[PDB]
Parts: C-alpha cells; structure tokens; sequence
C-alpha cells in the first residue's frame, strides 16, 4: 500500500525482520507473494510446504516465486492443513515475520471452508451443511431460490444451475466441497479395474496423486504435468485408485485412441470393459462402464442421432465416480464447459500440460473443476532426467529490405503472410535443417500459415502435413519419419500442436507462430520433451528454435509468447547470426528470387 | 593510471616532484618488473655507462620487456645518456630513501563516500557542502546552470556512478589534481602528499578536501596529526540474477538500491532484500541517460552474490545478451554530421578531391559507384577553399 | 611475493683475523652491505619480506624476526634491530678452543624451517618464492658434510634456491650444495666492491633470473673417495647396508660387520 | 562427438 520513491512498495514499517534471517530462507510479502531460496539447506522442506499452500508463478533456478490465494488455501485445507498447521510453520520459516493482512487472509480462507458441502446422490445434488446458520444467511439473495428446483441440513438444487451457484459461492465466501468418498459408497458398485505391477510411477507422479488423495476421499482438482511426464499414466492411476465408473474426455480422435491404448497398457481391466463413445467407431458404450469420449460429442448442441441420443441419455442417467478431463485449458469454452453440467460426476479430475490462456477464463477452472492440486516443476524434472533438457533459442532473422518496405507501407494485415515468408528466415531455416540433418537430429518444423508452410515444403521438397491432409497419407508420412533413415524431418501445421503421439525429435524449428499464444508455444515445446533412452540433462540433446523476424510484430508476439516458458525457467538464448550461413549455399541468394517470392506473396491476396 | 599521470609531465616539474621523503619510492614501486633492478644497480655509480651494455644486459628472449622498461624510464627521465647515469638529485634522494638520511577508519571512509554518492544521485537527504558541490560540478560529471535549483547529473555522471569504488575514487582524484592546477593550487605539493600517504594554506585546503572525501580523519578537532583511512593508501557481492530478468539484491544501504533502480524497475523492498526487474524501459532509460551495457554488466558481475559464483559464467548468457542487444538497438541509427556533393562532371576531379580529403582526414564516407562523398562541416570550409582555388 | 633469508657466516675467528691484519674489508662493512641488500630487497615491493641469520662456532641466531632522519619506518626498524642484535652477539661469546670451525648446516636448517613456517602462515592466495642468500666467510668443516647434505636435499624438495656468495675461499661443499638446487654461485674476489655484486647477481629473484645475463655456473667436481683414504676414486664398492664408498674389495666392510658370502 | 552448435554454445551477439 505504501510506495517508495521508486516503483517498489515500501514495507519498512509494515513487518519486522527476524534476527536469524540467514537461517530463515523464506519471504512473505503483504500481497501474498513469497520468494523462496533454492540454495538454502532446507530448500526441499520449504518447497514442499510452499507447494502445498501456494501455486507457483515463477520458478527460476535461484529464487522461486509463489503466490497464495483462496483456492490454494482451500486445497491446503482439503489435504488437511489447518489454519494453525500452516500459519505457525509459515511464521517459523519466514525470515521477516507474517504481515497481519496475510494472517487474517489465511484465517478467513481456512475458516470459510467445509461449512457448505455439495453431494450428488440418486441424480440429485444436495447442498449439505452441518451448520444451519450458513444456509440461513446464504438464502438472502433471490438467485438461490430461483436456482433451487421447484443438524446436517441439505436441500436439492437444479442440475443446470450448479455452475452459476458454485461461482456465486466462491465470491460469497463459502466454497463448496467436492470430495468423493469412494471408500464409503454403496450406491454405485465398484468397477473391476486394477493397476498392474508393470506400470511404474515416478516420484513426482506419486506426489501429485498423494496431493489429490490427501485423505481417504478423493479430491476434485487440476494436476498440471508435462505431456512427456506421463499425465496419461497419472490419470489411469487415479481412475484405478478410484475403483469406480470413470469417464475420460479427450479433445480429438487421436486423444481418445491414445487414452484407450493407455488404459489397456497400464490397467488390467479387460478390453471389452472399455468403450469408445466416438461417432467414427463405437464399442457398445452402454455395455461397459469405463468410457472414453470427446467434448464435442458430449456437448453437441445440434440434432443428435438416434444411437448417440440413447448413449447420451444413458450417460446422463448414470452417475460417474470419476470424470477425467484431458487438456482442461479448453474447458472454459462455452460448449466444452456445458459438458460439465451435462454429465454428473462426484470428482472431475483435470489433466493438462499447458494451463495458460489469454482470456481471463483460466481462473474459472478453479470452480469449474477445482483448485490446481499439483503443478510439476519442469526444472526439477529436467535435473532428474525425466524430461529431456532443451536448449531454447530464438533465431533473429533480419528482414529483407523490399519485404520490410511493403510490410511497413501497408497498414493492412497481409504482414502475417509477409513477415512469416521472408528470404532471410527461409535461408536460416534451410541452413538449420541442413545442419541438423547432417547431425542426424529429427526435425519437426512448425508454421501457422498453411500457405507459407506449403511454399517452404515445396521449395525444400519435404512432406508437409496440414488439416485436410488425408489420414492415410498422414500416417504414412509419420511412419516414414519414424523409420526411414533417408528422411528425418516433417513439416507439421497447427494440427500438430492440437493432439498427437509423435516420435521423439531432437530439434523443433518454428518458422511461424499463430500469435501471442502461450498455449501453442508450450504445446509445441512439449513434443521434444520426450526423454531419450540414455541421454543426459547437461548434454542439451534437445533443441527448440523459434525463428523470428527482426523489427516486426513477430518480435512482440514471440516476447509475449515465451512468458510461460521463462516462468517455468527455460532461458531463451537470442541468436543474431548463424556461423557458416555465408559459406553454405542456400536458396534466395540473389535479388531475383526474393522478387518472385514477393510477387507471389502480393498476388496471394 | 598513475603511470600516465606522471608520464604527462615536464622535466622541470619532474625533478622538483622527486622530493626526498617519498616520491623516489612511490615512483620506484611503479616500476613494473626490471627497471627496479637497474635502478638499484646504478644507484651507487657516479660514472655513466654506454647504452650498448644496457641493450645487451637482457637475453634475447623477453627483450620487449627491456625496450618497454627503457622507454618508460626515459620518459620518466630517471637517467640521462650524457654521451646512462641517473639524475644526481634522484640518486641522492633514493640513497636517502635506502639506508640514508583502523576498523572505525575504514567504516568512516565507507560512510563518507556513501553520502558523497548519495549527494551525487538525486537523494533528498545528503551532506551539504558548497565547496564539494562546485568541485563536482567543475569535475565534468555535474552541471547546475542554476544556483537556486540543485544541480542535476550529466551523462558522464551515471558512468562515473556505476564504476567500482577503487577506479571511481582514482578518477575522482585525477580530476581533482587537474582542477587543482586550474584553480592555482600547486600540483607538486599536493601530489607528494598522496605518495607519502602510502607509506601551508594549500596543504590545509587539500587535506580538508581529502577529509571531505573521507580518505583521512584527524579525529582531534582538525589537529596536525592525521590517520589515513584504507582508501587513502590507494567485498562479497549481494545481487542474485535470474533467467527472467529479475534481480534479488541483499541491500540495506539506499545507495545500492538507487544504483540498481538507475537501470532496473523496482518491485518489492524487504528489510534485507529488494526485488527489481531489468526491463526494456529501464535499460533503455539508462542507455539514453548515457550508460552503456558494459558498465551495467560489470556492475552486476562485481556485485554478484556468492550463490551464482559457482555457475560459469557468473552472469547468465541470456541476461548479458539481452542487455547488449537492448543497447545496440538504440544506436542502430548512427548520426554523423556531413556535407554531400552532387553533379560531378568528371570522375577525375572527384577522385582528386577524394585523395585530398583522405590526406586531410576530412572525408567521412565515399561512394565511387555513385560518384559522391560526405564531408564534415569542419572540413567543409577546407574543401570549399580548395574548390575556390581550383 | 619473495621471502629472502640472508645466512651470514660471521665467524669471529676469521673476521678477527682480518681485524688483526687491519685489512680494508671488515665485518662491519660486510654487515652494512648485507643490510643494504635486505633493505633493497624489501624496497623492491611491499609484499616482499626478508630475514637474517648469523652463524657462530657455538650457535646461529636470528638478526631479524620514527623518521628521525626522514627515513622509512620499516627499514629504520630493520637497521636498528639488526645493528643492536649483531653487536650483542659479537660482544658476548664464550671461548672454546676445541670447536672453532664455523657452523652453517644448523643455520641453514633454521632458515629452512623458518621458511616452512612462513609458507604455512601466509595466505594461500599469494604464492611465495623463498630464497636463501648464503654468504660464507670461512672454510667449512669436514664433519658437517652429512647434515649439510640432508638440509640441501630438503631444500631441493621444498623448492628453495641456495644462492652461495663465498668469498676468500671456495667451499666445494657449498658449491655442490647450490648446484643441486640450482642457486647461483658467485665468488667475489673484490671484497670492498661486494655490494655491487649483490645488487646484480643475487638481488634479482628467480622470476627474472632466467631472463637476465649472469655469470656462468662454475664446474662442480662431484668427487668420490674411499673411507680409508679420503682420496678421489672413480670406482666404489658399496654394500647394501652401509651404502659407503670403499677402497677395494674386502671380505667384509668394517662399517657393516655383515656376513658377506663370497662367490 | 554429438557436440552442441557454436551459435548455442556461445553468444552470437556482437559484444
Ligand atoms: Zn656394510
């Protein structure tokens, strides 16, 4: 609240300093921001405690940055950490005390939890509460009455208005409890699903699963893990532990196929007990319990086929012990979020690897599913070797004179097609691909503009893939990339970042970017995180190049796009010039070729 | 350096400056490697010796040391060829110099220099001294232009501020001597005191200025005896740099926070720590003020916390490269005053004018294909006179 | 930095023989020259340090652990301490006719362990290149060969240069000593002009000694002799216990008493 | 073998 002569806020008169400040490695700002030291001997204990009570926002190598909020404190209480149980240790760890503001915030957030519980039974959602005064003073506004369908006091609530009531309670200061007591539940018989000994659970996966199952009752929340970290394995383990009917929701055909494959591989459950509620192919969804389907199908708004209508009615009628949702970052979308209310589930677990978006709808996930239970430390995984170390780099390509002339001259938005296609970046990508091809490194080129992708691919006679590409040709190209030594590069379009199971690649070049999309950036980066059989963290075997054009909007987009990666800790090294480019022969070495490319770009319209 | 300062002097001032008490020893210590040996050798000789002996008195290997030492001491004029006997006065003084004839102080020096730097920066609270203010203003690192308003800081001021304490103080004292000559204070008398430290009205004023700078402290209501501080004769870091352009500095003295804010955006200030961000805005603001990326990088490196010393390099390559690129972008467009030519009837005349401009140094850039060139306005008069002369 | 140690052989018998002879050179002038050399050594640099040892038939004693004439305080303290201690040592001394040969091996041993102590105490940041400027002034004793050889080998292992400055006599043992450790060997024939020799040949440190012209080393006669005669022998018959150079093949070497088996 | 490229091993900025 107090501002120094500079931008930073003043806290000299706010909180004191502990005498043993050197011993205490923890800081506590009044706003809730906490700065932990990664060099302290008690760093591991401090990391565990701060991860338990707060969500990371920036975890560089030296000083980690966390911030705590109501959702994080509710998650702490869910895993069973009381207000004293957290605040006493926070004061002990803190080297400068705990401000009264944070003290009162923690007290209020902890006490305002568990008073209101939401439990669904016999397809009816009852808002139970041991304390009656909570309901007595919660029925002040008329929205609750119009919502409600027309000790331990409970009342039934309308299915459709659950989301509205929950978001209302979040700001009403009475969060709802979504804990599932699968251990004590006789209404829905347990499913015959077990985890085979073959599956191996990594320490971070076990920690995330523990945070989810803080107690005997499963907690509904979101667990963010890298795509290569085995989030599918974590979800399968969660379903197996729940031992009740599980509905997994993918985002595409590839996602549902991969989910079924993961289920069969890691769970002893028989093949016949798993169904694919997919329009392309179905396996009698009503027949078995464990189901894998898609947001599009479940939330489909237009006319429903007869068989799909029967399946949807069966799904609505039945109650699901677990609702797994992969790629939760798309949930807050209208149709996708409608699925949450369409289907009934005790706990809706969420898994993803890039929980970031521009529109401020990510905060809605906290109530749509639950608080962010776990968020894996990418740097720690890199050190442990679970994830391949990546030498993140941004190659700056000077824009050609003429191309810059038209780009600046035109105030329209042909620049997206223009700066994405310039001779300098073309030569840079050609030289980089040549260098990695002679180094036997697998290349996955990326480009949002299909026009630019096709031009580059024809000029380099490479197998570009894109949306309306035939499925058979797509599979053939992927198989050739994985097996045929003569080919070691594939030019994938935006379809690549959506969902796929691609072979591990040693390099990932990105000539063009869709925009300031942290989601796309992280999604494409996750492709090369696949750990090799015997690599090492310090070898930096994996490389990521994000080619950008100097003095163009692409620079702003790249800077706005690398925010999530830098927050994780990756250091994007800038490369102004590439050694050997002048000696190496590359296309567009004369003014004329650039001229024809510019003419084609202009005629593109 | 002191070697430069002493080399930039005349023989008449040099021999006088070679005072008996200390100068012959202070200048001796300057002798890097070998000239010490030769000075000791021919300290006891009253007969000059041929130059060929000195030439051949060093082996073939490492002769460049011999030539450089001989040139340096010829510039110092310790001896004369006399045809290489040393100066009689220097010989006598050196023979007389060779068998012939605190914890609170360092803190005081630190505090005084810190308050001086606080005044140098726009600190509302600082020590007030009109003589110090005018001395800094005339030192070339500060300009007021309005006595009523406090003086501001010039471009050189920020560069001086970001320098390390040793070099900062040394340059400040160099400027002090240069301005002492201008104001009329005898240079030799004040200079000899500095040499004597490492072992009149003008003397009293000079000692007062040194005490204001914090190098000395009488401690006895300005008595004749003085106890020089450590800085008179001539530390761990505290900043931690992340990979996201974030600085965590364990700073309690406001001077360090001000120095960091000069080129970073401050976010939080804890009792024993402060958080800042190195953004384009702050870095380009510093560059426009006059700093260059080298000073910022050196400052962060010297004030580097022990935690980041283990990693090599200490400062992350991404941070260093980003700072350098930010400074470069500002000077992408290089401005240079000049005068253009047009309508060259014949290329022979243009080539002759180009040769003349190259000889005189007037030319700045030339274009043979377009038959044109650019000349600075200073050389514009010369080239115009040449054209008039035809 | 450099730690110089001046081992002056101030033998009262020989120096008093000079005094009786009333020669131009005197122990007072020798001490003054050594003092000037030490003062110049410290004059070279602040980090440089020095020490002095005086040798006598009985024992060896250290001569070294304001500006009245406008003098440097540290060198003034050095002058006063050395002058007072040397005068005290020379003035007070017992008489023993049986023992009159000058003692040098013990003084060198003291110097070596002193250098080791200083090397231990000094900070590891700065490397110290110690040197021992031995200044002999009298003939050596035969009985000291073994101990002197021990100390010379210790100096070789510990990397200290023994710069010998014998005068009025050429000690084969001392020249052999400095040859092993690579120290310079200068035999000044002009005693009055001794100090010029120090400020050229000895004063420069090992760092600059290689890149400098200095008098060539003197040939060293690594002689061997049998324990019978003490005469030069080119072929020695040593055993596996005594390791003693002998005269001729014998049934058993006297110093061994071993039961040698013929063959 | 399998050594990193120069432009990633060392900064390519002109400074
Ligand atoms: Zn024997």
């Amino acid at each position: 609240t107090k501002v120094d002569e500079y931008g930073a806020k003043d806290y000299r008169l706010q909180m004191p300093l502990k005498d043993d400040h050197t011993s205490r490695p923890l800081w506590v700002a009044p706003d809730g921001h906490i700065f932990l030291e990664a060099f302290s001997p008690v760093y591991k204990y401090a990391q565990d405690f701060l991860v338990a009570i707060a969500e990371p926002v920036c975890r560089p190598t030296h000083v980690h940055e966390y911030k705590l909020t109501a959702y994080s404190l509710y998650a702490a209480v869910s895993v069973g950490l009381q207000t004293s149980d957290i605040t006493e240790y926070l004061r002990k760890l803190s080297k400068t005390g705990v401000p009264d503001g944070i003290m009162q915030f923690i007290k209020l957030c902890t006490v305002s939890y568990g008073k209101v519980k939401l439990v669904l039974k016999h397809n009816r959602y009852f808002v139970e509460s041991c304390h009656p005064d909570v309901i007595q003073h919660l029925l002040q506004d008329p929205v609750i009455r119009e919502c409600r369908l027309r000790q331990t006091v409970s009342f039934e609530v309308k299915q459709e208005m659950i989301e509205e009531l929950q978001k209302r309670c979040i700001h009403l200061e009475y969060p709802l409890l979504a804990e599932y007591d699968f251990r004590n539940d006789s209404v829905n018989p347990d499913i015959n699903i077990d985890l085979k000994p073959t599956a191996v659970l990594r320490p971070y996966q076990e920690k995330s699963l523990r945070k989810m199952f803080g107690n005997g009752r499963a907690r509904s929340g979101v667990i963010v893990l890298p795509c290569g970290a085995g989030k599918s394995l974590v979800g399968v383990t969660a379903a197996c532990t729940v031992r009740k009917r599980c509905l997994v929701l993918g985002n595409s055909a590839v996602s549902v196929e991969q989910w079924k494959a993961q289920f069969k591989m890691w769970s002893t459950i028989d093949d016949s007990q798993i169904c694919r509620f997919t329009s392309d192919a179905k396996d009698k969804p009503i027949g078995c319990s464990v189901a894998i389907s898609t947001y599009s199908m479940l939330g489909h708004t237009t006319k429903r086929s007869w068989e799909a209508e029967r399946v949807m009615e069966w799904l609505k009628t039945q109650e699901w012990g677990l609702m797994i949702l992969d790629e939760v970052h798309t949930i807050p979308a209208k149709m996708f979020r409608r699925v949450l209310t369409i289907v009934q589930a005790h706990c809706k677990l969420g898994l993803t690897a890039t929980l970031v978006r521009e529109d401020d709808k990510i905060v809605d996930l906290n109530f749509l599913i639950g608080p962010k239970l776990y968020e894996a430390n990418w740097m720690e995984l890199q050190n442990n070797g679970y994830i391949a170390k990546v030498q993140c780099a941004e190659v700056w390509c000077p824009m050609s004179p003429e191309f810059y002339r038209e780009y600046v001259a035109i105030k329209t938005k042909k620049r997206i097609l223009l700066y994405t296609m310039n001779p300098n970046k073309f030569r840079a990508c050609q030289f980089l691909i040549k260098f990695h091809e002679r180094r036997n490194d697998k290349i996955i080129v990326f480009a949002d503009n299909v026009f630019a992708l096709k031009e580059y691919a024809i000029r380099l006679n490479k197998p570009y893939i894109y949306g309306p590409t035939s499925q058979g040709e797509r599979m053939q190209i992927l198989q050739n990339f994985k097996h045929n030594p003569k080919i070691n590069t594939i030019f994938i379009s935006k379809v690549g970042d959506t969902s796929f199971d691609l072979p591990e690649a040693n390099v990932l070049i990105q000539i063009s970017s869709h925009g300031g999309s942290r989601r796309q950036e992280a999604q494409r980066l996750g492709r090369v995180l696949r750990a090799k059989k015997g690599m090492v963290a310090e070898e930096y075997n994996a490389f990521f190049y994000s080619l950008v054009s100097q003095d163009t909007q692409e620079m702003a987009y790249s800077t706005k796009r690398q925010r999530f990666l830098v927050d994780q800790g990756y250091s994007f090294k800038v490369i102004t010039k590439l050694a050997g480019m002048e000696e190496e022969d590359l296309a567009f070495s004369t003014k004329e070729e650039q001229q024809q490319l510019l003419q084609k770009v202009l005629a593109a319209t | 350096n002191l070697q430069e300062f002493l080399g930039g002097l005349s023989p008449g001032v040099l021999d006088r400056l070679y005072g008996h008490p200390a100068t012959c020893l202070a200048v001796f210590r300057e002798l890097p490697s070998l000239a010490k040996n030769w000075v000791m050798r021919m300290l006891f000789l009253e007969q000059p010796l041929p130059q060929a002996a000195v030439a051949l008195w060093v082996k073939k290997e490492f002769s460049k040391a011999q030539e450089e030492s001989t040139g340096l001491l010829s510039g110092l004029r310790i001896w004369h060829t006399q045809l290489l006997i040393l100066n009689p006065i220097f010989r006598q003084n050196l023979r007389i110099a060779l068998l012939g004839g605190v914890p609170s102080l360092d803190k005081y020096a630190e505090e005084r220099w810190e308050v001086v730097l606080h005044f140098m920066v726009g600190s509302p609270s600082a020590a007030v001294s009109q003589d110090l203010a005018q001395l800094l203003s005339q030192a070339g690192l500060m300009k007021s232009t309005e006595p009523g308003e406090p003086p501001c800081i010039t471009s050189a001021g920020f560069q001086f501020l970001l320098l390390d304490t040793p070099a900062q103080l040394w340059y400040f004292m160099l400027q002090y001597l240069q301005t002492a000559q201008s104001r009329g204070m005898d240079l030799v008398e004040i200079l000899s005191f500095l040499f004597q430290l490492s072992f009149s009205d003008s003397l009293l004023n000079f000692l007062q200025h040194l005490r204001e700078f914090g190098l000395v402290f009488q401690r006895k209501r300005k008595s004749r005896r003085y106890y020089p501080t450590r800085l008179a004769i001539n530390q761990p870091g505290f900043i931690v740099v992340e990979t996201n352009y974030r600085l965590y500095a364990y700073t309690e003295s406001e001077l360090q926070i001000a120095l960091i804010a000069l080129f970073s955006e401050m976010l939080y200030r804890f009792p024993n720590m402060v958080v800042a961000q190195v953004t384009r805005e702050s870095v380009q603001q510093a560059i426009a003020s006059g700093i260059t990326a080298q000073q910022i990088i050196h400052f962060l490196r010297t004030r580097a916390h022990p935690v980041m010393l283990k990693q090599t390099p200490v400062l992350p390559p991404t941070i260093t490269d980003q700072i350098r690129l930010w400074e470069l972008e500002r000077d992408r467009l290089r401005f240079t005053e000049g005068v253009l030519y047009n309508q060259f009837l014949s290329q022979v005349d243009f080539e002759l004018l180009l040769a003349h401009a190259r000889e005189l140094g007037v030319l700045v850039f030339e274009n043979s294909a377009k038959r044109l060139m650019v000349v600075t306005p200073a050389g514009h008069s010369d080239v115009k006179r040449f054209w008039k002369r035809q | 930095l450099n730690l110089l140690v001046i081992v002056v052989d101030a033998n009262p018998i020989w120096w008093g023989k000079q005094a009786l002879k009333e020669s131009q050179f005197t122990l007072s002038k020798c001490i003054d020259a050594v003092m000037v050399l030490g003062n110049s050594h410290l004059f070279m640099n602040r980090s440089n340090k020095l020490a002095v040892i005086a040798s006598h038939i009985q024992e060896s004693r250290f001569l070294y652990p304001g500006s009245k004439d406008g003098k440097y305080e540290l060198l003034t303290s050095a002058n006063e301490v050395i002058v007072e201690e040397i005068k005290d040592l020379m003035t007070k001394s017992d008489i023993k006719g049986q023992h009159t040969e000058t003692l040098l091996a013990g003084s060198l041993a003291k110097a070596l362990c002193y250098i080791h102590r200083m090397n231990k105490e000094v900070k590891d940041n700065q490397e110290m290149k110690s040197r021992i400027l031995v200044i002999k002034a009298a003939e050596d004793s035969a009985l000291q060969y073994m101990n002197f050889m021990n100390v010379i080998f210790a100096a070789q292992k510990q990397n200290i240069l023994i710069d010998a400055c014998v005068l009025d006599s050429d000690s084969g043992l001392l020249q052999q000593a400095c040859d092993i450790t690579g120290g310079l060997y200068l035999k000044v024939p002009q005693m009055p002009s001794l100090l010029q020799y120090l400020l050229w040949v000895f004063l420069p440190d090992q760092d600059q000694r290689s890149q400098l012209i200095l008098p060539p080393p003197v040939h060293v006669d690594y002689r061997a002799a049998c324990f019978c005669h003490r005469n030069l022998i080119e072929i020695g018959y040593v055993c596996s216990v005594c390791l003693s150079i002998f005269c001729n093949f014998s049934p058993i070497c006297t110093t061994c008493e071993t039961a040698f088996k013929i063959s | 073998a399998k050594e990193r490229p120069i432009w990633l091993r060392e900064s390519t900025v002109q400074g």
